[PDB]
């Protein structure tokens, strides 16, 4: 809750801005994110979750189908509720 | 029929304690069992929750 100052790179996690963007680097814990001027959330991620990450951008596997696969386990037809 | 008694402006339906609600906490009557109204909702198979009076069953 403390607002703290830019940049910032506590618990190996740079918070950093590039090319006048916004960044947040994980490289030890396998992602990159980032934002820009208008809004527009950005998720790099490491080959090392193929088939593990399950979430709102579902699974990183080959397929793009089956990536709706609910917080139970479920493939549903509705990109809604999931 | 159009019938006679006591009822309760249309934005109002009926609750079981006597009073009358608005459909945001008007239970489910889902296999008879009155489900509040947020009780997400399954077994292994099925997935069913009630939203504001109907029961939202998938599968
Ligand atoms: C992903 O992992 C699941 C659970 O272990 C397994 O059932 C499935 O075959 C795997 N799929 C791929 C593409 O490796
Ligand atoms: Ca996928």
């Amino acid at each position: 809750d403390q607002r703290v100052s830019m940049p910032y790179a506590s618990k190996g996690l740079y918070l950093e801005t590039e090319a006048g963007y916004y960044k947040l680097s994980g490289e030890a814990y396998g992602f990159v994110a980032r934002i820009d001027g208008s809004g527009n959330f950005q998720v790099l991620l490491s080959d090392r979750y193929f088939n593990k990450t399950c979430g709102l951008c579902g699974n990183f596997n080959i397929f793009a189908e089956d990536d709706f696969m609910t917080q139970e386990g479920t493939l549903t037809s509705d990109p809604y509720d999931f | 029929a159009c019938l006679e008694g006591c009822f309760c402006p249309p934005g109002l339906y009926m609750d079981e304690r006597g009073d009358c609600v608005p459909k945001a906490q008007c239970p489910c009557y889902y296999d008879g069992e009155i489900f509040q109204p947020e009780d997400i909702f399954s077994d292994h198979h099925t997935m069913c929750y009630c939203e504001d009076g109907f029961m939202h069953c998938t599968m």
